[PDB]
């Protein structure tokens, strides 16, 4: 930057809008966060919902082992195939593409969920309703993620603002401010001795 | 000296003039010319020729370049955020500023003086060209308050129309003015 | 110094192009030296000698070793001679001052040992005049067939162009070759920095019936696509290259071919058909719609080549 | 540039500065006074009971607080969008939008002090009771409630 | 969608039309989480916490790209029936996520 | 005139005072007098004054002193945790140093000068002030690490007798100062 | 500011400057020297085998290498955070750390060539044998391994 | 005065002299000497020394000078990413310049002037340094090309030798310059 009158002007305008643009990018990471910590709420909620969810599921299971032989059990629940019900659509949050789950799972598409034991089909009944808890919590978490990561990005910035490019500019015009008042006093001490000199000039020879 | 406006007969100029067209070197490197620095450029003499714009140009014709020149700020104010964050992190409604503050500047504020026709412009091209530039901006905001993405809205073939209003001949320009008029409403129309 | 002695070498007119008679006389030369060392007058005189070029050449010679108040007349003298070859044979000088600055500084001196009020960091303030007094004696003139072109060599103390030796030589002369710093560090020859270089007489001798027909909306456009590239080099020093448009990537590879590609082209000779062919080159990198300064039957005739063509 | 030696001595000696601002103007807003860089240090000794009125100073500092949020809150909708901001965010965007269209911009209207301070009740009548936390309750009873069509109706 | 985890809870997913898979060590619930990973399809590819707690911890390397496929940590049989802080599991994500490590 | 430090004057000044306080409009904007700021200030008299001190306030004071700017230091740093996070959301202990800074900010290093007693302090009355609020803040660490929640020692009436220690008089103050001593005594064990 | 006129002729006569830092004065630290802006052009003329000991130079020079290392990295987590280090960062941002409480903090107390040496390689072993590239295998086997436990 | 380099002394010097050889008080700061800014620095006597370095030192001397440019002007390059985005956000073939340029400023442009070996460096020395420096490079990338790891090739042994190259004798490094080359396709040959 070279040292000149408009440059250090330039430099201050610059000063001004960081400290603005710092105090623009508080203000949106205090909105994140706020955003943040409700979803944080809804996540120890779907948690809790996924935790119950498996509880049952799983003592629906142990009974289905218990009352009917473990073996056949386990032979009717390895029947049934697997199947594809999940829509991996995508949701704008914050600017940031963020897949969700909208999976209709339809009870239709299994085969043989049923045979001879008795509760083996509640069982798989159980079974689909944690996987549908286990799609919300996985809905809630992934928007938990992308909120946090755009935090850790306004915090990266603002850092990066008010350590090195604030100070930069600062130095910029302390330095900027330096030159200019050097110059000043050089020609005011050369105008002085220039002025002396005239004088005497005038009283040696009028 | 140096481009400083700081100058002594620069302030000098400042305090005995109506009218201070500055140039910007930022403009004239990238050969846009004429590189007038909008932002520190002023006319005193704005007010008072109103009438005289009201009798021989249009009725409204003060209307449209407050328009303009509010149109202008606006992309002045937005372009600090965009220095912060980047175009990208703006919402649609601000990018349509951005853009048609582009849009002013490459095909209204643009002039060409070693071109035929675009060495020289009447009053009555320059109120088409900003009347044009208006209704699209008016069209635009409402479409994107429909939900047409800012994406789509840039891509319309009425853009190549608004940005050759300036190479068009004096004659030529008043039936040119109502096709393209047309034609932004048809164009926008069609998106729906 | 490079330079120079590369344009003296290269530089040659086309009447094939423009219309004239068949005719190829070369330049004269007149080189006035001052303060120069002998490291780049060893280059220059090697040089001239090499290309066979100092049997139409008068040189003025004012080594580092030399008084400094001769610089005074240096100058003045060298363009004496062009002046007279010009307008009294018919001649086509090329003069080349090699350093300004010394000049500068020597006016300096004497400025100050008459105890004169100066101007900025302490140059008299007549530096105008005597500059303007040097560099206005170039031109042509009416019902002549010579002409005297100048081309000084100044540096800016600390690449600063607001220092006053380049500010008032800017404001007399007819534009600028620039050099930067930073492209010579990445290794590019010749480092001529576009964006702050200049020609005010460009749009006198370019065109229909002079070069071409593309030549003024083609740099246009250059310019517009490069001055994009670095505007976009410093958005992605902010926001990061992953989050950069499709258009925003076409423009910063745009940026980093034009400067590896035009700009650095080492000491080959060039014509202004093949410099052109390279811009259509790189310009077409760019979407159709992009080319917003140049006519559509140009860009019909013109674009579309690929720079792998010319190389790889 | 208010380091400017003349701007800089002129307030080192003087009691405050009204300030102009370009924005404004080139919005047409007159006349263009930003209410934020402009201060007047003797104000607090000419306004209260037995000079304007006694809600003077209450209402005057609420403006203040009122327009500096509006206009944080106008830069950060540009980013974050109005769907994304609370309903008192909104409520003091569209607080600046009016102040900025009814408060500064009164043209060449002379306005006495009690239609000024009828405006400025107006305009904090946007914002819901209870955000209004500089002014004491009294005053809010008195005069919060107006509406704003005394003045939109005719600029 | 797929779980791995324990045969039992694997069994009972496969019942209910999921794909699934079983575990025995750490390694070799990786295996399994890189192999399936590794093959498209798979929108969600559920982990039991008691072999792989953090299974981006383990896949990073393959998804960064195809981010399509998304993991999810689900609870352990063994502590299924005694109980889990999940109160916990939110403050080390929280960690994670802000850094600051911080709640009431 | 514009605030600056580097200005030459104040930078002669503060190479020859031994004592800066900074007043700071900030401070008072937020309605705390008197508006000096704790964090740019500094005094170097306090290691020549140590003896007197210990001869004519307490022979403690010293160390009390320090203890409670290791205090506000410790609530300055934490400052960047509760802007992005409020006070709830910080743990027990980052809470108790918050509030003991609340608590300083509020009751020892504020004084109203238009108050009847407030207005004067001596050295034995703000000694006392100090040593309620550093008993207070080892009983309250010591909670924390037996398990009491912040929220209850929060509600403790002690800290609202420390609040009224500010405005008792000077010949009353002593006995109020040992009352509340053992009351903070009591206030702790009692509470579960 | 170094670049005044007063520090800067200081400078280019005197051999060499101790240079006091405000942040360590404001962190509590005394005296509060600041390594990095310090310099004693004629220490290399009294350190050494029969000027004290034989590690005196090597282990100055690793210090050196080594706080500037934990600067440079406090300077990137005031940025990123600490999360995001790695275990070698995070090595050496402690040993900047202890370095500035033990080493520059000593308050009044006189300390023996002997007992500041060993200080330093106390400090030193937080970092791994093999990051020590300024010291001699010889020595770093002599006298690596103590803990911070001097009294 | 201040290492301002715009000085008239400097200035006037720079328009004479041959070379520039410009120190750095950041490099001396961290104790990295000769503390000079390979950045800033120049020298304009490079091009006609080239045949003595081909028939004196080794007929690809230039070329390998040229390359230990390239690779410190890439990390000069990536210096101003690194220092804001943090070096895991880079690829890994950045990640391999900036620890190669590591090793190149203290493994070879560093020089202690006091060591009994390393105060002198022939030209012999200076190319097998670069030499096993841009091996090392070479196989590195290929490493990483070939799905290797960064933090697997920053824990090498042969790193470890590079980095002591420069204390070893100029009669003994003939002996350990071949042992370094052997190790180094060794090194990365077991990788694979």
């Amino acid at each position: 930057v070279s040292p000149t009158r408009m440059n250090l002007l330039q430099r201050r305008g610059q000063l001004r809008l960081a400290q603005k643009g710092v105090d623009l990018l508080k203000k949106k990471r205090d909105a994140l966060v706020a955003e943040f910590f409700g979803l944080v709420r809804e996540a120890m909620e779907a948690r809790k919902a996924l935790d119950q969810a498996a509880k049952e599921a799983y003592a629906a299971l142990l009974l289905a082992q218990a009352f009917d032989g473990p073996e056949v059990v386990a032979g009717a629940a390895l029947g049934v195939p697997p199947l594809e019900g999940v829509e991996a659509e995508v949701e704008n949050v914050w600017g940031s593409k963020v897949p969700r789950l909208k999976a209709t799972f339809p009870d239709g598409a299994l085969l043989s969920p049923v045979g001879t034991p008795a509760y083996t089909l509640e069982a798989s009944r159980a079974f689909r309703r944690y996987a549908e808890a286990l799609i919300r919590v996985a809905n809630t978490e992934t928007r938990l993620k992308k909120i946090g990561e755009e935090i850790k990005k306004t915090t990266r910035r603002v850092n990066a603002l008010e350590q090195v490019v604030i100070p930069g500019i600062r130095a910029q015009i302390r330095f900027i401010q330096q030159v200019l008042e050097q110059r000043e006093r050089e020609d005011t001490f050369r105008l002085k001795r220039i002025k002396g000199k005239i004088e005497a000039r005038e009283a040696e020879e009028e | 000296p140096g481009g400083d406006m700081s100058e002594p007969v620069t302030q000098s100029t400042l305090r005995i003039v109506g009218a201070f067209w500055r140039l910007d070197a930022s403009l004239a490197f990238r050969r846009h010319f004429p590189a007038i620095n909008w932002n520190g450029s002023y006319s005193l003499f704005t007010s008072a020729l109103d009438p005289w714009y009201r009798e021989n140009v249009a009725e409204d014709y003060p209307e449209l370049r407050d328009a303009i020149s509010e149109l202008l700020q606006r992309e002045a104010g937005l372009q600090e955020i965009v220095q912060l964050v980047g175009p990208d992190a703006l919402q649609d409604a601000e990018r349509l500023v951005i853009e048609v503050g582009r849009i002013i500047r490459e095909d209204f504020l643009q002039q060409n003086a070693y071109h035929e026709v675009d060495a020289y412009c009447s009053m009555k091209k320059a109120y088409g060209i900003m009347k044009m530039i208006l209704a699209f901006y008016k069209e635009a905001e409402a479409a994107i308050k429909r939900g047409v993405s800012i994406d789509e809205i840039l891509q319309l073939p009425v853009l190549e129309r608004i940005g050759r209003a300036r190479y068009v001949s004096e004659e030529e320009f008043p039936a040119y003015f109502e096709e393209a008029m047309k034609e932004i409403q048809g164009a926008f129309k069609a998106l729906a | 110094n490079e330079i120079a002695a590369q344009i003296a070498r290269q530089a040659t007119v086309r009447p094939d192009l423009s219309g004239e008679g068949e005719k190829e006389e070369p330049f004269a030369v007149v080189f006035a030296a001052m303060g120069i060392t002998q490291r780049e007058l060893s280059y220059f005189i090697q040089e001239f000698e090499r290309t066979g070029a100092l049997s139409r050449s008068v040189l003025f010679l004012n080594k580092a070793d030399d008084p400094t108040i001769e610089r005074i007349l240096t100058p003045r003298m060298a363009l004496t001679v062009a002046e007279y070859l010009a307008f009294e044979h018919d001649y086509h000088v090329l003069v080349i001052l090699t350093d300004m600055t010394n000049y500068c500084e020597a006016l300096r001196e004497i400025g100050a040992a008459r105890e004169e009020i100066p101007g900025r960091r302490g140059y008299p303030g007549y530096m105008y005049t005597d500059l303007a007094t040097i560099y206005e004696r170039a031109g042509v003139v009416e019902g002549k067939k010579g002409s005297v072109t100048q081309i000084p060599i100044l540096s800016m103390p600390d690449d600063d162009r607001t220092h006053p030796i380049p500010d008032l030589t800017g404001y007399i002369t007819e534009g600028q070759i620039q050099l930067s710093r930073e492209l010579h560090r990445k290794g590019i020859y010749p480092p001529i920095d576009p964006l702050p270089s200049l020609s005010r007489l460009m749009n006198n001798g370019v065109g229909k019936g002079k070069t071409r027909e593309d030549h003024k909306q083609v740099s246009d456009q250059l310019y517009s696509a490069y001055a994009n590239g670095v505007d976009i080099r410093k958005l992605v020093a902010i926001i990061g290259e992953d989050a950069l448009t499709e258009n925003d990537r076409r423009y910063l590879q745009f940026a980093d071919a034009f400067e590896r590609f035009f700009i650095n082209q080492g000491q080959q000779n060039r014509s202004i058909e093949e410099s052109l062919q390279i811009a259509w080159a790189l310009l077409s990198m760019l979407p159709q719609g992009e080319l917003k300064r140049i006519s559509k039957d140009h860009i019909g005739k013109y674009y579309g080549q690929k720079l792998e063509e010319i190389w790889g | 540039d208010r380091t400017h030696p003349i701007p800089d001595l002129t307030g080192y000696i003087t009691e405050g500065q009204i300030q102009l601002s370009r924005e404004l103007h080139r919005k047409g807003i007159y006349p263009p006074i930003d209410p934020l860089p402009s201060l007047s240090r003797l104000m607090n000794n000419g306004v209260g009971k037995g000079k304007t009125r006694e809600d003077h100073k209450q209402v005057s500092d609420q403006l203040y607080s009122a327009y500096a949020n509006g206009v944080d809150i106008r830069k950060l909708v540009a980013i974050i969008g109005e769907d994304a901001l609370t309903e008192n965010d909104r409520r003091y965007l569209q607080f600046a939008d009016a102040f900025e269209r009814f408060f500064i911009n009164q043209g060449q209207q002379n306005r006495s002090i009690e239609e000024s301070l009828q405006i400025a009740w107006a305009l904090l009548s946007m914002l819901p009771q209870g955000e209004l936390k500089r002014i004491s309750k009294d005053h809010i009873g008195k005069y919060y409630g107006q509406k704003l069509e005394e003045i939109w109706g005719a600029p | 969608m797929a779980v791995i985890a324990d045969p039992e809870t694997a069994q009972g997913f496969r019942l209910a039309g999921l794909e699934g898979y079983g575990a025995s060590s750490a390694e070799e619930a990786q295996s399994l989480l890189e192999t399936l990973v590794e093959r498209g399809g798979y929108a969600l590819v559920a982990v039991d916490e008691a072999l792989l707690p953090d299974p981006e911890r383990a896949v990073e390397r393959l998804m960064r790209g195809r981010d399509l496929p998304v993991l999810l940590p689900i609870a352990g049989l063994k502590e299924a029936f005694q109980g889990h802080d999940v109160e916990g599991y939110m403050r080390e994500l929280v960690r994670k996520t802000i850094g600051f490590d911080i709640k009431l």
